[PDB]
RNA sequence: GCGGUGCGCCGCGACCGGCUCCGGGACGGCUGGGAAGGCCCCGGCGGGGAAGGUGGCCCGGGGGCCCCGGGUGUUACAGCC
RNA sequence: GCCACUUUUGGUAAGCAGAACUGGCGCUGCGGGAUGAACCGAACGCCGGGUUAAGGCGCCCGAUGCCGACGCUCAUCAGACC
RNA sequence: GCGCCGGAGCCUCGGUUGGCCUCGGAUAGCCGGUCCCCCGCCGGGGUCCGGUGCGGAGAGCCCUUCGUCCCGGGAAACGGGGCGGCCGGAAAGGGGGCCGCCCUCUCGCCCGUCACGCACCGCACGUUCGUGGGGAACCUGGCGCUAAACCAUUCGUAGACGAC
């Protein structure tokens, strides 16, 4: 998997084929987070096969559909337990978010840990993304947030649109 | 491999392209540096090497052997008759350095000064500033040469007269006179140049320049020895006898 | 009365690293500087015109000696503006970095 | 982490009138007048209340690298209170195991000539700094007495001093001699 | 010193992007650099937007960082933003941006004979003008 | 048709990045006042970099070799330069429509002089990077005329001056002017309020 | 006049067809028979909860009744779930 | 005969010597890897239009002159693409 | 036989197709005023007043070219065009401002009235800076200019030869 564009998040359910054995398998469920449905599947029989002794071949995709984030005009908190390998060793993590939709924070934590810890998408793996309300909320920062009177101004605006009037004669002002 | 034994190199790499020096006449690279305190005064004089001959003189040196007595010193006697001051020229500092601005001449100038503009003086006719030198008798010339005293006197940094040998006096063969700036060193630019306007077209002695035992520097070119080997000229090691091509 | 081109620089020939393809001029239009810019000079006429020393006709007049190399605007070129256009006879190197007029009259409004 | 901001008031006192060019500080009072033009360290200076009783550095999103300059900018204003309204006096005592230090000031208070230091015959003249005031204190045999506004001209001056007193090539440890900064305290008190 | 501050209820002037040219209302700051905005009367829906093109308006409308586009719209209707908006310098140098880019050829020829007779009428004011300050200084 | 750039807070390379290109285009560009160019880096890397540069002297004939041009307005030519083509004769007709000064000379004073924003040092490094004077690096590297120059700006800024008060002054009779004149110009100045030039 | 063939040289326009790059419209299907959101101190009537706590109350300072911190608490003269 | 992925023998190791499978080079241009027998793309009659691959888009140098997005990073030896 | 000042053309090299005549500079801050106030030789600073996504805006300013004809209105009259004096220039020097005169005009600019000017019959390099840079020969006049260099000879402070 690479982490293209945003993410969009998956509930893929799945079951090994109907065997005289055992004639109706038990059903398995996951938050597949992918940017589509094909390496959604994909990464469903990943994470199955190393679950479960189920394979693409013994099995198959019941449902897998894009569960819609229930509430992307409010502002939430997400905390994402995490799991990657660095150059030496396996680390689970625990990193949050403050994002509109469950996926966006997920996208944004892809681009946070290949940030920080050069952890490219095929080495993260992600197991438990909750939203977490304002005082369950630890790290610093992002409980600088919540607070009903924020209150911050914009110091240096940087001057973007450069090449525009690429040639002037006065200097760009920077203070707004 | 490296050189067993070390050893420092011949010659200096500060003096390197040793060649024929473009002039005859020694140039002045640098003058004193100017500070508007002092009382003006030239900075450079022309002579001309006589020749070498003895001293005695009673050394006093507290702590040498030779304090109260008598050394032998060898000396260098140098004829400087004295020069006369034919021309004032300013220089304007500039960020590309030191631009030249306007060059004053005076109005009788001798015709062994005139000798230098000639590269053959018989078969010239002489006409070196003559219709220069008509501008000092006249007011339509009056006017304009001392209007340009005055942007001189705003526009110059560095006022350097110009002065030349008189070698009518010498007992040489020569009579085509060297001429030099030199640099007045003094006051304020309208003092230091309100000092030469009068020294122009006159002259200057050497006692009025210099004075007893004063360390100077003596500009000049070298005694021409001619094309040398190399060593006659870098004094590098002789080879031995055996060598094949030469030692 | 008065002027009725664009100014436009011959910027070079359309050509990778290593090979230019002398068929295709690149003509940077002075003024647009993008491609949302550069949709009103598809198709457009346009002219490098230069003198010479022999005197050529002239439509429309007496024999002076000022030539072109009629061509024109096929394409735009590049996020900024740079438009691709074809001259009938390919351009010298010469005019790299001259002012080609590009014309108005083949007009679309 | 870029924390969203960060400040210190700063309690001026009744008699200091402070102002501020910008980001440039003016303090005066008493004794003088300081300036130090904090045009390097990017905050929001503002002198709030009426009757002009406190300054506020802002700083909006500073990492911690230059969150540490908030109480920097809060000390120097402070030293450059203290300096006005109390002044800066460091004393500062020659030691010498054998030959004595003979220290003398000219240039009324600019100027100190060292001489005599481990015997040497190369006597040290140090300059002073524009505004700093040395002297030898009475009541004290060997004590220098450096008074001024700005703290870091005051101890500068200080620590040329007391440079200019090293001894070269032997046991520091055991050539114990030279000026040395002993006390660090104000001219007049409170 | 600062004079425009991010905090809810600000309403900003939107630089680029799809909404461009519209105010907005800044509800709750998500993160250090995007922002919970709408536009209840300025036919932009609620979403999220960067700093990066939202310029600050000097107008603070007061409503609850939670609250929805029902209870933005009163408080926005309330202070009347869209009026004092017209009325400010501001869009006054906007709308004279866009007409000046509106105007045709015709129009280009009627503003050309205009202050070509203009600036003449000023120029011969200010060089009496200028003789008469020079006859008070003799 | 002669493009005049300033020179005061420009970054070094960035400014010659599209000073080499305006200059392919056919643009006769006149960059003045060298020396208040700016590099990004400290001011020791940057010193580092020149006498480094400096060492770089063919071993067998330094006459030959690489010219270290000292003047800040012939470094940002050879850092032009590196950036043109300049062994083909379009970059040899290139290079001379460059044309560098130390200072501002008299030929471009009384000209109105550019600015590039997407070149500058305000825009282009965050505020708490430290950069590097042109002017200070290519003096005490060895050029002369750092003293010289800022004597002849200081000179030309406080006759600048001159020439902006009587601006100034013009503008403020303009403007008291425009209001004795509101009566007979209400309906010229109408015409290009509703045509967007005058609110 | 028709048909074939071409113009001495340089050019233009028109429509048709092929191959392409792009723009502007407009309609429909699906899904959690879309998810959210819009309108009816305001969707209605009763019930609850806390906080990034609105009122109010108290303390503190900047004041000339406003603004700013801190504490209390649960709809008040804001809103949320 | 040589090289390369992976498997592999001797040797500390080698742009060393010896094997296996497959593909290359030699017999082979072209775009990219600045440079280059072997690497990445791709194999070729002579041309026009369009579009890609690998690789790129400050300038040399076609193309980011996107109001690109989120972070990390100060190097008095920064860093920068099989 | 050369330089300067005031005509027709010819050959050649080519590029261009309106000018922007200038504060310094800050960027977590600026610009413009007012001066009622404080010092200096009009300048600096405080106060207050305006702007500040810059509008005293380079997203800008200036100029605008079809021509002439009459008659009227708006603007001008102090202006428009052409001869003598006062200043402004040095870093690589300003075709700029001002004072007079003998002339001259109600012309120019903005609305209107009136008709004309190859209307060259749909078609390309048109429109300029252009009295362009250079090169010769012709023209008529005015005021001014009449030189050096190199060889050859000599020197010997120099020298392989040149060079000096
Ligand atoms: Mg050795
Ligand atoms: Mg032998
Ligand atoms: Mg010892
Ligand atoms: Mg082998
Ligand atoms: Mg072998
Ligand atoms: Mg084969
Ligand atoms: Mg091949
Ligand atoms: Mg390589
Ligand atoms: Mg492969
Ligand atoms: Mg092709
Ligand atoms: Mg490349
Ligand atoms: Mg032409």
């Amino acid at each position: 998997m690479k982490a293209s564009g945003t993410l969009r998040e998956y509930k893929v359910v799945g079951r090994c084929l109907p065997t005289p054995k055992c004639r109706t398998p038990p059903l398995y469920r996951m938050r597949i987070f992918a940017p589509n449905h094909v390496v959604a599947k994909s990464r469903f029989w990943y994470f199955v096969s190393q679950l479960k002794k189920m394979k693409k071949s013994s099995g198959e995709i019941v449902y897998c559909g894009q569960v819609f984030e229930k509430s992307p005009l409010r502002v939430k908190n997400f905390g994402i337990w995490l799991r990657y390998d660095s150059r030496s060793g396996t680390h689970n993590m625990y990193r949050e978010y403050r994002d509109l939709t469950t996926a966006g924070a997920v996208t944004q934590c892809y681009r946070d840990m290949g940030a920080r810890h050069r952890a490219r998408a095929h080495s993260i793996q992600i197991m438990k993304v909750e939203e977490i309300a304002a005082s369950k909320c630890r790290r610093p920062a992002v409980k600088q947030f919540h607070d009903s009177k924020i209150k911050f101004p914009l110091p240096h605006r940087v001057l973007r649109r450069q090449h525009k009037p690429r040639f002037t004669t006065k200097r760009p002002n920077t203070f707004f | 491999s490296h050189r067993k034994f070390s050893a420092p190199r011949h010659g200096s790499l500060g003096f390197l392209p040793r060649k024929r020096s473009s002039r005859h006449r020694g140039k002045v690279k640098s003058f004193p540096k100017d500070d508007p305190s002092k009382p003006v005064h030239l900075t450079a004089f022309l002579g001309y090497k006589a020749g070498m001959t003895h001293i005695v003189r009673e050394v006093d040196r507290p702590g040498s052997k030779v304090n109260k007595k008598e050394v032998v010193e060898a000396v260098t006697i140098v004829e400087t008759p004295p020069m006369v001051v034919v021309g004032i020229v300013g220089y304007v500092e500039t960020p590309r350095g030191l631009r030249t601005f306007k060059t004053v001449f005076a109005e009788h100038i001798s015709d062994e000064c005139k000798r230098r503009f000639y590269k053959n003086w018989h078969k010239s006719k002489k006409k070196a500033f003559t219709k220069y030198c008509k501008k000092w008798q006249d007011d339509a010339g009056k006017r304009q040469l001392d209007k340009d005293f005055s942007s001189m006197k705003k526009y110059c940094q560095v006022i350097r007269v110009l002065a030349h040998t008189q070698m009518r006096l010498l007992p040489l063969r020569q009579k085509k006179a060297h001429l030099m700036e030199i640099q007045v060193n003094g006051g304020t630019v309208a003092e230091k140049l309100d000092w030469a306007r009068e020294r122009l077209e006159q002259q200057v002695p050497v006692s009025q320049v210099f004075g007893q035992d004063e360390m100077i520097d003596v500009i000049g070119v070298t005694k021409g020895k001619g094309y040398k080997g190399v060593t006659s000229r870098w004094h590098t090691k002789k080879l031995p006898r055996k060598t094949h091509r030469g030692l | 009365s008065g002027r009725l081109w664009c100014k436009a620089i011959f910027a070079g020939y359309k050509r990778g690293l290593r090979n230019q393809r002398e068929h295709t001029a690149l003509l940077k239009i002075e003024g647009v500087y993008a491609r949302d810019e550069t949709e009103f000079y598809l198709g457009k006429r346009c002219a490098y015109v230069y003198k010479a020393k022999n005197n050529t006709v002239t439509p429309g007049g007496k024999p002076n000696k000022t030539r072109v190399i009629w061509g024109k605007v096929t394409r735009a070129h590049g996020n900024s503006g740079m438009v691709r256009a074809k001259f009938r006879s390919n351009l010298p190197a010469k005019a790299i970095g001259h002012r080609i007029r590009v014309m108005l009259y083949p007009s679309r409004i | 982490m870029k924390t969203i901001l960060s400040n210190q008031t700063v309690d001026i006192p009744e008699n200091v009138d402070i102002s501020l060019k910008g980001r440039t500080v003016i303090v005066k009072g008493p004794r003088g007048t300081l300036r130090r033009d904090f045009n390097h360290i990017n905050v929001e200076l503002s002198l709030l209340g009426k009757k002009k009783k406190r300054l506020r550095v802002d700083k909006w999103w500073g990492n911690r690298k230059e969150l540490a300059t908030v109480r920097t900018i809060c000390s120097h204003v402070q030293n450059m209170i203290k300096g006005v309204t109390l002044g800066f006096r460091y004393k500062m005592r020659s030691v010498y195991a054998h030959f004595p230090i003979n220290v003398v000031i000219q240039e009324n208070g600019s100027l100190v000539e060292i001489r005599n230091f481990l015997g040497e015959k190369y006597i040290r003249r140090v300059r002073m700094r524009p505004g700093v005031a040395c002297s030898v204190s009475q009541a004290q045999k060997d004590e220098l007495v450096l008074e001024g506004n700005d703290i870091e001209l005051v101890s500068n001056s200080a620590a040329l001093i007391q440079q200019a007193t090293t001894v070269k090539n032997k046991d520091i440890r055991k050539f114990l001699d030279g000026i040395y900064v002993s006390e660090k305290g104000t001219v007049q008190q409170a | 010193v600062f004079r425009r501050f991010v905090e809810v209820g600000r309403v900003a002037y939107v630089s680029f992007g799809p909404h461009a040219g519209k105010l907005v209302a800044i509800v709750d700051v998500i993160d250090q650099n995007r922002a919970l905005v709408d536009g209840p009367c300025t036919r932009v829906r609620r979403q999220a937007m960067p700093f990066k093109c939202m310029q600050l308006t000097d107008f603070i409308l007061k409503f609850p960082h939670s609250a929805r586009q029902k209870y933005v719209r009163k408080a926005w209707e309330k202070a009347d933003i869209n009026t004092k908006w017209a009325a400010t310098r501001w869009a006054k140098k906007i709308e004279a941006r866009e007409r000046k880019a509106k105007m045709t050829d015709f129009d280009r020829y009627k503003v050309m004979k205009a202050k070509k007779m203009r600036n003449r009428i000023i120029k011969n004011e200010v060089k009496k003008l200028q003789r008469a300050a020079l006859l008070k200084a003799s | 048709q002669v493009l005049v750039l300033d020179g005061r807070g420009h970054l070094l390379g960035r400014l010659a990045a599209i000073v080499a290109k305006q200059v392919l285009l056919g643009r006769k560009v006149v960059v003045v006042r060298c020396e208040g160019i700016n590099i990004s880096g400290n001011f020791y890397r940057n010193k580092l970099k020149y006498l480094a540069f400096l060492r770089k002297r063919m071993n067998t004939n330094p006459s030959r070799g690489p010219y270290h041009f000292r003047a800040p307005s012939r470094i940002f030519w050879r850092t032009v330069r590196g950036m043109l083509p300049h062994k083909t004769k379009r970059g040899q007709a290139a290079l001379d429509r460059l044309k560098v000064f130390d200072g501002i000379p008299p030929p471009y004073d009384k000209k109105k002089r550019m600015v590039v924003p997407a070149a500058l040092k305000v825009v282009r490094l965050k505020p708490t990077r430290k950069f590097a004077y042109l002017g200070r690096l290519a003096h005490e590297v060895g050029w002369k005329y750092q003293a010289v120059t800022a004597t002849l700006e200081e000179k030309r800024k406080e006759k600048a001056k001159i020439h902006y008060r009587k601006k100034k002054q013009l503008m403020r009779l303009r403007k008291q002017a425009e209001k004795n004149v509101e009566k007979k110009i209400s309906k010229f100045t109408d015409v290009l309020k509703t045509h967007g030039l005058l609110v």
